RNA sequence: ACAGGUUUGG
RNA sequence: GCGGUCAUACGAUUAACCCAAAUUAAUAGAUCCACGGCGUAAAGAGUGUUUAAGAAAAAAAAUCACAAUAGAGUUAAAUUA
RNA sequence: GACCCAAACUGGGAUUAGAUACCCCACUAUGCCUAGCCCUAAACCCAAAUAGUUACAUAACAAAACUAUUCGCCAGAGUACUACUCGCAACUGCCUAAAACUCAAAGGACUUGGCGGUGCUUCACAUCCACCUAGAGGAGCCUGUUCUAUAAUCGAUAAACCCCGAUAGACCUUACCAACCCUUGCCAAUUCAGCCUAUAUACCGCCAUCUUCAGCAAACCCUAAAAAGGAACAAUAGUAAGCACAAUCAUAGCACAUAAAAACGUUAGGUCAAGGUGUAGCUUAUGGGUUGGAAAGAAAUGGGCUACAUUUUCUACAUAA
RNA sequence: CUGAUG
């Protein structure tokens, strides 16, 4: 993709090179910001469309606590939430995506629905990408198995840690007074 | 149309279930004929498991039949071999020893070799090619071919007869014509084969 | 609407004790087939569709099965897949491709190891199991169902019913069959019976086109027919009809070996002939083995004719013919 | 197109009630009819009589009771003495409602020579059954 | 020009 | 654009609006076209060269298989006297 | 000068109402060589030449949007590749090229329907053909229309009228006509009753047709704008209450079949004459009563019954006379 | 093959 010159290191005979120097340094913004969100009771909806780690990726939003979408997303999900949810309902306060294009290789709908509704996305960007609505991208793999695992276990133990963290300090309120 | 899809034609044969262990290919289908809860329709009024009843016969005395007076049409048809039998037995009579075992008497074989040989070969069907009907010769099916042999003795001996004459006496002439293949149904057929013959070159205008 | 049901429940329960005390039955052995049976005594529609009479049941028949609350008081829902739409179909699609892994990981240890314990538990055809149809699964999930996630569900099923069955499997499997009712058309003999001493004596009862037959038959008499009190030679002077007597008798060979006496009654010649041969049919089968009554309901004896007259319509001629349309 | 006792159908913001919201041909099927008498039996006899007499209870009541009648009137006739059984909104007070059916329990029976009873279920409003 | 009406089922 | 049977558009009445010793009609004016466009709406002229005239505002280049063109000679397939 | 072959024109032959066209045959100018003219093309790749850029940025479609130096053109449409000039071996020619007059439009692109004697797949189950049976159009009669004829109703009058309103006309019915009578004239009252007077092109009530077609549609949501459209199941923006379809119900058991049902709309479809009616018209009359007549067929036509026989006719009779 | 118009 033309957005990704940037974000490439070079090319291998062919194949593109992602470097890493700036993977980490938006890797560790990307984790920072879903811990803090996670911390101020936040809702996280882990959202993918690759029919290979959904279940990876279902497994790792109910060990984490929070909201997954692996599946067909709907037209109206986001925008014509209060009809295709429910009366009332709480629109996700954070998007974390680990698979940016769906099976047709085009950009994901909640790309552009997070954007239209004001709603931060974390995003995972390959080579064939598009970042441009993606509010924290973190440029890397996510076609590896290893790979998917490794940003599934990242986001995992972050919200575990910030969860953790949100109930130490609780435990000090109640004893502040 | 009262019955469903479901319902099967019944099997009116009884030696075709009086020996079922006589072979094993019929033994796998009608093992599981019932086995699928496979309903049956009723057997006809017409149809019977009589061995003096054949299914030609049959067919014949339905397309005789004026409206719906089967009890009629029952008549003309015993009637009719009757007569055949009779004209038959004069004639056993009234020839030599060497024509005796030459002269068949039978009435249902004498028909159905009557109707064997007025069944015409090929047909010949109307297709419209270049806003004009051309007559292309076709193969027929076998119902097509006996029911055009029944149909045209029926036309010929309802029409081209006398008021004094009966059906069973003109039909008991014409069954011997055909069985002798003499008749006009005979010429008709012939008639038939020879247009056919003489568009046998549009026969290139079918296609199928 | 979770509390109307709570109260209306209340309320049935006083309708039923209230009902009981004024049918005069015991209010604790008061049950459904008592309360729809006082139902239709004391309201008395007479209607054509069921579903309009006075009913009173509990009220978890008659509302339909509403969802449960999604979402706590600070608005984050419960389940994990409540923003996928369908968070009952795709938790139990997850929960089935979950244990098809575990399956698949167990049989791959239990092959490095060489050990086969595992039976093939898939066959359950004399049992008479099938699958779940949608209506069946939308009543287990509430929420509403659509076609191609059924049948996804199902040949994920299938999936999972072809590999090594575990322990815990087999009945988290089970409970998507269901058991189909006597898929058997064979018709009930009745008995030989005895009466007046009497020997070989049976009955049976034909109609077709409006005619009602009932025949007595005999087998330890010889062979004739006795119909209105007059033979069938004199009742049935059409050779065709006489050939429709023959018809039953000659297919069992059975000509000379049994009397019977016919009552017929409506229809003409040609229906009454059927029906004293399809009633004559049905008495035959208590003298004759279980083999040969196949083949007469095979051949087509021992089944009605369904073939009824149909009513004239408004504007036809005979229910088919329609008037000389004219185009101009 | 069948029109008779139809209600067409309006943008879907109509209230209607359970009689007018099924066709004539689902009458003895979903529901009922609002009389009964036995002049419409097979062997019995005065039916015009009660048609006409019905027709005028309904022109009688409709004026009598204006605007706050919910639905169509129920006339059951047993044993020479006749029942009209009206849904009616409470929009009249009970003093008024009181000396309405006072006045027709006689003047009815005073003009057909037949014992009447007249009872009146008051409803808060039509009750809706399809579609508001 | 601070512009407006007017082509067409639109 | 309105008038063929409820015309706020015709004629009259009531009422209302805007001007006002002026108000309308007609004709002249002032103003108004393009520092905009040229594939499909009007517009890239059938082609090349040159004169007049104009821009040279930073540096580079010129030329290679194949059916340009004009003459002279020849014919493999088909067809024909 | 050449001329194998093709072919304007032409002459025959087909088709057609006509065919001085498409189709077939023959043949000429011509296409061919030399020399001299003519200088026109959808001469279009409808995109000018020269050096560039991929910055800002999609009217629509199409070949993506643009810079700097230039040249040639463009001022609503028709008139008009026109008239009049100049020039040209062109003399039915080319180039350049207006005006009077008429109109408020002329145009380019697109969306949705409708249509297609356009391509391609799947179909027709009494339906198109291949095929079956019984009829109409021929005769007599019954009956309904169109016409002539009387003083003598009306409406329907393509599918969706024509034994239709009428499951029904000697008086009444009957609203038609000619003669005669009454005018607060059915009701408790009413400067009031009553009108079968006009308008079905104002209606309600009831129906016909597409139609056993499945679509109509409130509330939302999306589109680099939106006239409108909204789908990919290994799923790409669609959720959708409701009305239809379906299911159920009825033809006293199922199944089938039949019946019933069939939305929104099209035909300003039928009905002021079932009944009430908005508007416009009558009131000693377009209102209300009595008597008597409402023919007739020169003719055409629709639908039925009877037959035109031998599988027929008559008689007794269930069908063997 | 052919086959016009409103
Ligand atoms: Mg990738
Ligand atoms: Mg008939
Ligand atoms: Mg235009
Ligand atoms: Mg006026
Ligand atoms: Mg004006
Ligand atoms: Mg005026
Ligand atoms: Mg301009
Ligand atoms: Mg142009
Ligand atoms: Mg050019
Ligand atoms: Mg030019
Ligand atoms: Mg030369
Ligand atoms: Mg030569
Ligand atoms: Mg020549
Ligand atoms: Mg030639
Ligand atoms: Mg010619
Ligand atoms: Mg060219
Ligand atoms: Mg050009
Ligand atoms: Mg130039
Ligand atoms: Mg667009
Ligand atoms: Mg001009
Ligand atoms: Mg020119
Ligand atoms: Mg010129
Ligand atoms: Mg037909
Ligand atoms: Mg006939
Ligand atoms: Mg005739
Ligand atoms: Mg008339
Ligand atoms: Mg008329
Ligand atoms: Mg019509
Ligand atoms: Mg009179
Ligand atoms: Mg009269
Ligand atoms: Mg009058
Ligand atoms: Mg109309
Ligand atoms: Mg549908
Ligand atoms: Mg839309
Ligand atoms: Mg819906
Ligand atoms: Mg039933
Ligand atoms: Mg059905
Ligand atoms: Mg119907
Ligand atoms: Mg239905
Ligand atoms: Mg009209
Ligand atoms: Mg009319
Ligand atoms: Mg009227
Ligand atoms: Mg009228
Ligand atoms: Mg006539
Ligand atoms: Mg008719």
């Amino acid at each position: 993709h033309r957005f990704m010159e940037p974000y490439l290191f070079g090319s291998r005979l062919g194949q593109d090179i992602i470097d890493l120097e700036q993977t980490a340094a938006h890797l560790q913004l990307a984790l920072n910001f879903t811990a803090h969100v996670a911390y101020r009771e936040g809702i996280i909806l882990f959202v993918s469309r690759h029919r290979q780690f959904a279940h990876l990726i279902e497994t790792t939003a109910r060990d984490c606590g929070e909201y997954a979408h692996t599946r067909y997303f709907k037209g109206g999900l986001l925008t014509n939430a209060p009809l295709l949810l429910g009366p009332g309902v709480r629109l996700p306060d954070l998007i974390i995506f680990l698979h940016t294009l769906n099976n047709v290789f085009e950009p994901h709908v909640a790309v552009r629905d997070a954007a239209k509704m004001n709603i931060p996305t974390v995003g995972i960007v390959d080579t064939n990408c598009n970042p441009a609505l993606i509010t924290y991208p973190v440029p890397g793999n996510d076609d590896s198995p290893p790979a998917v695992r490794l940003f599934c276990r990242l986001f995992q133990v972050a919200i575990s840690r910030a969860k953790e963290k949100r109930r130490q300090v609780e435990a000090l309120y109640r004893l502040q007074g | 149309s009262r019955y469903g899809p479901e319902y099967k034609d019944p099997q009116i044969d009884k030696e075709y279930y009086r020996k079922p262990l006589a072979e094993q290919t019929e033994e796998e289908k009608y093992e599981r004929d019932f086995k699928k809860t496979q309903l049956i329709k009723a057997a006809p009024a017409t149809k019977t498991s009589s061995v003096f009843e054949d299914p030609v016969i049959s067919k014949f005395t339905n397309m005789m039949m004026k409206g719906g007076n089967k009890v009629l049409a029952r008549s003309l048809m015993t009637q009719t071999l009757e007569a055949v039998k009779r004209k038959q037995f004069a004639k056993y009579h009234a020839a030599s020893a060497e024509e005796q075992a030459t002269i068949e008497r039978n009435p249902y074989t004498i028909f159905h070799q009557a109707l064997k040989n007025c069944e015409p070969v090929i047909g010949l069907v109307p297709i419209l090619k270049g806003g004009h009907f051309y007559q292309v010769p076709v193969p027929l099916a076998d119902r097509r071919r006996r029911f055009l042999a029944m149909k045209w003795m029926i036309a010929e001996c309802r029409e081209k007869k006398h008021r004094r004459v009966l059906m069973p006496e003109k039909l008991s002439q014409e069954l011997l014509e055909a069985f002798h293949n003499q008749g006009p149904v005979i010429k008709r057929k012939h008639d038939m084969h020879k247009m056919a013959e003489a568009n046998r070159a549009l026969a290139h205008y079918r296609w199928w | 609407t979770v509390d109307f049901i709570k109260k209306q429940i209340e309320e049935f329960n006083i309708g039923k004790r209230h009902l009981a005390n004024m049918m005069g039955e015991d209010p604790e052995t008061f049950t459904q087939e008592d309360i729809d049976r006082a139902i239709a005594y004391l309201f008395p529609s007479g209607l054509f569709e069921k579903r309009a009479r006075p009913i009173m049941k509990h009220p978890e028949e008659i509302f339909p099965k509403q969802r449960a609350i999604q979402w706590g008081e600070d608005g984050r829902p419960f389940h994990f897949l409540f923003y996928t739409g369908k968070q009952s179909y795709y938790s139990l699609m997850h929960d089935t491709y979950g244990k098809l892994l575990d399956v698949e990981k167990h049989h791959n240890q239990l092959r490095a190891k060489d050990l086969l314990a595992e039976k093939t538990k898939i066959l359950k055809d004399p049992i008479g199991s099938r699958w779940l149809i949608k209506e069946e699964l939308e009543e287990m999930l509430v929420e509403k169902l659509s076609d191609q996630d059924y049948a996804q569900f199902i040949r994920l099923l299938e999936r999972l019913s072809a590999l090594p069955c575990g322990a815990t499997e087999e009945d988290f499997v089970n409970r998507f069959r269901r058991s189909i009712p006597i898929q058997s058309k064979k018709q009930l003999i009745e008995p030989l019976q005895y009466d007046e001493q009497g020997m070989a004596f049976s009955r049976g009862e034909g109609k077709r086109k409006t005619a009602k037959a009932e025949v007595v038959v005999y087998g330890q008499g010889s062979g004739r027919i006795d119909v209105n009190g007059v033979d069938y030679l004199l009742y049935f002077p059409v050779t065709q009809d006489r050939e429709q007597l023959m018809f039953p008798l000659h297919f069992l060979d059975r000509l000379g070996k049994h009397d019977m006496t016919c009552a017929v009654s409506g229809g003409g010649r040609s229906a009454q002939a059927g029906a004293v041969r399809l009633a004559m049919a049905r008495a035959l089968c208590s003298f004759v083995t279980e083999d040969e009554v196949e083949w007469m309901r095979q051949a087509g004896l021992l089944t009605a004719d369904p073939r009824v007259r149909e009513r004239k319509k408004p504007g036809q001629e005979g229910a088919r013919r329609k008037f000389t349309w004219k185009k101009r | 197109k069948n029109r008779a006792a139809r209600v067409r159908v309006s943008k879907g913001d109509k209230p209607v009630t359970y009689e007018e919201a099924h066709a004539p041909h689902y009458i003895a099927h979903r529901k009922g009819w609002l009389s009964l008498h036995t002049g419409n039996l097979d062997g019995e006899d005065h039916a015009a009589e009660r048609t006409v007499e019905d027709v005028f209870l309904r022109k009688f009541m409709l004026g009598t009771f204006p605007g706050c009648l919910a639905d169509q009137l129920v006339l059951k006739r047993r044993a020479n003495q006749l029942e009209i059984c009206a849904l009616v909104l409470r929009q009249l007070p009970p003093h008024k409602f009181y000396f309405l059916v006072g006045y027709s329990e006689t003047l009815l029976s005073h003009f057909y020579k037949c014992p009447v009873h007249l009872h009146l279920q008051t409803v808060p409003s039509k009750v809706v059954y399809k579609y508001i």
